[PDB]
């Protein structure tokens, strides 16, 4: 009973501003971790970006800048913004939900390429 | 400071068969283990958690059984509808998930 | 690029008399047919100062500076050249370096990285220092400069304060009396408490002419000085039981951290300092060398197990699950955090689900507050009454604790010492 | 007492007082910069125009009577401190900073100035450009050096480098968030000491030239010492070093004056 829908996907250049929504369905995202995943064609899941229900969000090693995450509550929607991107980051992007240690919620996904 | 990997890459079997699919990881966790399915094309969907329990909805084919390092999953009956791929997840004290290769099922 | 020399000859030093020398003028000030007392550091009359002589034989030893140093040299055909001052002679400190070569003088102060056998060699050669990075004072000055010439120098290092004295006349050390007048006041504002001195070597190779130079001390006496019209110097004349909150067998929850207030006793951490197992010892804003002599006004205690990522993230430059909804720290934190491993206990065949922490929180939550989880979490837009459906579950979740973990993923026994500032007496001091 | 007799010594192109102050880049606490500045005009007049000081307290000197006095010789510092520790700049006082950093002697003259820093110095990120000691096994000399890279040693166990609990670095970086706090809000410190010693003047301020007037009982201003009395040359020689003479009862009767270089007795 539970649902995400995306938006975003086009042509974006390489090194350049894009913008990424996640509308959660039924769920509030100020009260839940907000999870990002990505698959690549022949390749498998790993870390990309977890908002945590407050106003902190977390990182890895080589996504520890050019990041930023603004969510808002009014219409509910997660927010995801970079500025630069290289040739090798292109791939399907999903927005999760899930809880401590696992994750659940899934969806559909918006594709970028880049040149 | 810590990956996942998979000895098995690509295991054909019939659906009376053991795939016999695990994960290594370098040091132990503890019953921290969750099993998924990438079906391509498709949405993933969920088979188990922390490899000890079932979540609600899913068929009760598949299994799990280990302490900290040595985690099997056991399927009784491999049934022709879920022909995906398997990735394990452990986690740290934070929820930096981590993940391994696929292994992929063919007939 | 220094060479070294192995041609040096071991000789037993000598000693000269003192009988007129080490006078000079204790201030700027002039006086005229009065006479005046000061207290300052002066070279007691009859006193022993070393005699080294230059002739192969290249006598160049380095000593301790103590106090002030009196200089004289029975110098011809400009024999020696400077002195070299500083504390371990290397990059890791900062050392002077006074050349006087054809053309003028420059005073250089840097991380000069003196060799074994630093001295200088017309003249085109010098090996003193291999090369600096990170020095800036720098400082260029006037040429200061049988035989027929003699020179005194006295230097002393206080408050901060370099002053050379240097004095020429016509002339063993001769008896007489003679002014020295100050030159030049220099700042440098560096710890000296070694010199060793410069031999200049003629090739032919690396020959030295007949010189001699002396070394001696200086010590506060009070001396009296006599003027005249002229205006010249004629003659001069109940203990806290921390064992029970550091060896107890079993700590309280992790949400659920204990409360205590132990006080009216004296701090005696070299107890605890020289302890064994625990290698934490991360401290902020006090130093813990300082920990011991200051008064703190509160002490706190704290209760809990956890591992020690949470050990590493107590810091609130970092933020985690733990570090905002279960427990974080003041941005104006002064205290210390002590953890050390417990794997030989804790550990059953089993696992344990007597420790539990909180996961999910609304917004932050304030430092040192008591807050109990026991009502459910609600996510949707229904909320539920204490059923555990999808959206709406328990927070809490249990731990597994095995022997064959990774390095640092085990739990560790930690307290928490903090330190706080009231205008109330403080009832623990010692 | 009439007028005076003397000019103070000559003055000339106004020195660069506005690259000290105004900074952008301010150096460390431990490694502070020391420069010379002389023969030029002395305009701390201004100062008052300037950004407000909130911190101008003095001992031994008035705030409004350096003009008068004209010091000879100048010490401008380059200091950081946090809002908490700009009143332990005092001398006699204890504590970690004026330990094992830098402290203030007992015979110190002058006073220093501090001002705010909330507009500039601070960023989203952490400010780890200023680092200070913590740690030495000694105390400090007043007006001294100390640039330390060696790790410290706690115990007999030697340490090669850092260690987890055998040794710690004596090196600690700054935190300076935005809202930390007001009372730990950095603050940039600029030292101005004196000297107040009667030295040959090489720098003063801008005064108004007076012709020479001899054996006339008027009043005189020596270098900032005053006094009353007649003016007469006489035979004494003194050396090119000496400037000045005092006799038994410690009352000056003689001073060297700039450029016209005579006696001029006091009395
Ligand atoms: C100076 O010391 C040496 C030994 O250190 C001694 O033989 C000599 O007599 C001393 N001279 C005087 C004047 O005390
Ligand atoms: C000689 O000394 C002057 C200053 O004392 C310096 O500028 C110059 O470089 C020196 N020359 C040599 C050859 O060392
Ligand atoms: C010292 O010099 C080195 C270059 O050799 C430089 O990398 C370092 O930053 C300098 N240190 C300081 C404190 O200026
Ligand atoms: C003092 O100076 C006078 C002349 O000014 C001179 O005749 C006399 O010899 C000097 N005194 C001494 C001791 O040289
Ligand atoms: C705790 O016990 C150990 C040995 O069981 C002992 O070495 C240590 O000193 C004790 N702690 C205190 C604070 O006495
Ligand atoms: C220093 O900067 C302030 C910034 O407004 C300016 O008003 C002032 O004139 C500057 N000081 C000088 C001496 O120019
Ligand atoms: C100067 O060096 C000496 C010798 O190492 C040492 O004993 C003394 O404490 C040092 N002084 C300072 C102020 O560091």
């Amino acid at each position: 009973e539970v649902q995400l829908v995306e938006s975003g996907g086009g042509l974006i250049q390489p090194g350049g501003s894009l913008r990424l929504s996640c509308a959660a369905s039924g769920l509030t995202v100020s009260s839940n971790y907000m999870h990002w995943v990505r698959q690549a064609p022949g390749k498998g899941l790993e870390w990309v970006s977890v908002l945590y229900a407050g106003g902190s969000a977390f990182y890895a090693d080589s996504v520890k800048g050019r990041f930023t995450i603004s969510r808002n509550n009014s219409k509910n929607t997660l927010y995801l913004q970079m500025n630069s991107l290289r040739a090798e980051d292109t791939a399907i992007y999903y927005c999760a939900r899930g809880l401590g240690d696992y994750l659940d919620s899934w969806g559909q996904g918006t594709l970028v390429t880049v040149s | 400071d810590i990956q996942m990997t998979q000895s098995p890459s690509s295991v054909s079997a019939s659906v009376g068969d053991r795939v016999t699919i695990t994960c290594r990881a370098s040091q132990g966790i503890g019953s921290w283990l969750a099993w998924y399915q990438q079906k391509p094309g498709k949405a993933p969907q969920l088979l188990i958690y922390a490899a000890s329990t079932l979540q609600s909805g899913v068929p009760p084919r598949f299994s799990g059984s280990g302490s900290g390092t040595d985690f099997t999953l056991t399927i009784t009956s491999l049934q022709p509808e879920d022909f995906a791929s398997y990735y394990c997840q452990q986690a740290n004290s934070v929820l930096a998930l981590t993940f391994g290769g696929g292994t992929k099922v063919e007939i | 690029q220094c060479v070294n020399l192995t041609t040096r000859t071991q000789l037993p030093p000598a000693y000269t008399n003192s009988f007129t020398r080490g006078v000079y003028y204790p201030d700027k000030v002039f006086r005229s047919s009065v006479l005046h007392s000061t207290q300052d550091l002066f070279l007691p009359f009859f006193s022993n100062v070393t005699w080294f002589h230059v002739i192969k034989r290249f006598d160049n030893p380095v000593l301790p500076f103590n106090d002030g140093v009196y200089f004289a040299s029975i110098e011809k055909s400009n024999i020696i050249r400077g002195w070299i001052f500083g504390t371990t002679l290397d990059s890791k400190t900062q050392s002077l370096l006074i050349v006087n070569n054809a053309t003028n003088v420059v005073i250089k102060v840097c991380e000069f990285q003196f060799c074994n056998d630093p001295f200088l060699d017309m003249e085109s050669e010098f090996r003193v220092y291999s090369s600096a990075n990170n020095c800036t004072f720098e400082y260029v000055s006037q040429p200061f400069l049988n035989f027929k010439n003699l020179r005194e120098f006295v230097f002393k290092n206080i408050d901060g304060y370099f002053k050379i004295y240097s004095k020429h006349t016509p002339i063993d050390l001769p008896q007489g009396f003679s002014a020295l007048e100050p030159l030049v006041d220099l700042p440098i504002g560096i710890n000296i408490t070694r010199f060793q001195t410069l031999l200049a070597l003629h090739r032919s190779g690396w020959t030295a002419g007949a010189a001699a130079y002396y070394v001696g001390y200086l010590q506060p006496r009070t001396f009296l000085l006599k003027y005249n019209e002229n205006g010249t110097i004629t003659d001069a004349v109940n203990l806290c039981p921390f064992d029970e909150v550091f060896n107890a067998t079993r700590f309280a929850s992790v949400y659920a951290w204990n409360r205590k207030r132990i006080s009216n006793c004296v701090a005696d951490y070299s107890v605890l300092y020289n302890l064994a197992p625990f290698f934490t010892f991360k401290c902020y804003g006090v130093s813990p060398t300082k920990l011991n002599d200051l008064c703190f006004t509160n002490v706190y205690a704290d209760s809990f197990v956890i591992r020690g990522d949470e050990v590493r993230q107590i810091a609130p430059g970092q933020t985690g699950n733990i570090a905002d909804y279960n427990y974080k720290l003041p941005d104006d934190f002064t205290g210390c955090v002590i953890a050390w491993n417990s794997n030989k206990l804790d550990s059953k065949v089993s696992g344990n689900y007597n420790y539990l922490y909180r996961l999910f929180r609304k917004s932050n939550l304030k430092p040192f507050e008591r807050d109990i989880s026991t009502e459910i979490y609600q996510a949707g837009n229904k909320p539920c009454n204490g059923v555990a459906g999808f959206n709406c579950y328990f927070p809490l979740r249990s731990y597994s604790f095995r022997p064959t973990y990774g390095v640092g993923h085990q739990p560790y026994r930690v307290v928490v010492l903090s330190f706080e500032l009231l205008h109330a007496p403080a009832t623990v001091c010692g | 007492p009439t007028e005076s007799i003397v000019r103070f010594p000559n003055i000339t192109n106004l020195c660069p007082f506005d690259e000290v102050f105004n900074a952008t880049r301010f150096a460390s606490v431990y490694a502070w910069n020391r420069k010379r500045i002389s023969n030029c005009v002395a305009d701390y007049s201004v100062l008052y125009n300037l950004a407000p000081f909130f911190t101008f307290k003095c001992y031994g000197v008035s705030p409004t009577k350096l003009n008068d006095l004209c010091f000879t010789n100048v010490y401008a510092d380059s200091f950081v401190i946090r809002g908490d520790e700009v009143r332990q700049i005092a001398p006699g006082q204890t504590g970690n900073i004026a330990d094992y950093n830098y402290k203030l002697p007992d015979d110190f003259t002058g006073c220093v100035i501090a001002w705010n820093s909330n507009k500039l110095d601070s960023k989203v990120s952490g400010n780890y450009n200023y680092l200070y000691r913590l740690f030495r096994k000694s105390n400090l000399k007043p007006f001294e050096r100390d640039i330390s890279t060696e790790i410290y040693q706690a115990g007999n166990k030697p340490c090669n480098g850092v260690a987890g609990f055998n040794c710690y670095f004596p090196l600690r970086s700054y935190s300076f968030r935005p809202t930390y706090g007001v009372g730990h809000q950095p603050y940039r410190v600029v030292v101005l000491s004196f000297e107040l010693l009667h030295a040959p003047a090489t720098v003063c301020g801008p005064k108004k030239s007076t012709n020479l007037v001899k054996n006339k009982c008027v009043n005189f201003n020596f270098n900032g010492l005053k006094g009353t009395g007649v003016l007469t040359e006489s035979n004494k020689k003194f050396l090119p070093f000496q400037q000045f003479g005092r006799d038994i009862a410690d009352t000056t009767d003689a001073v060297r004056d700039p450029q016209t270089l005579e006696i001029l007795d006091i009395t």
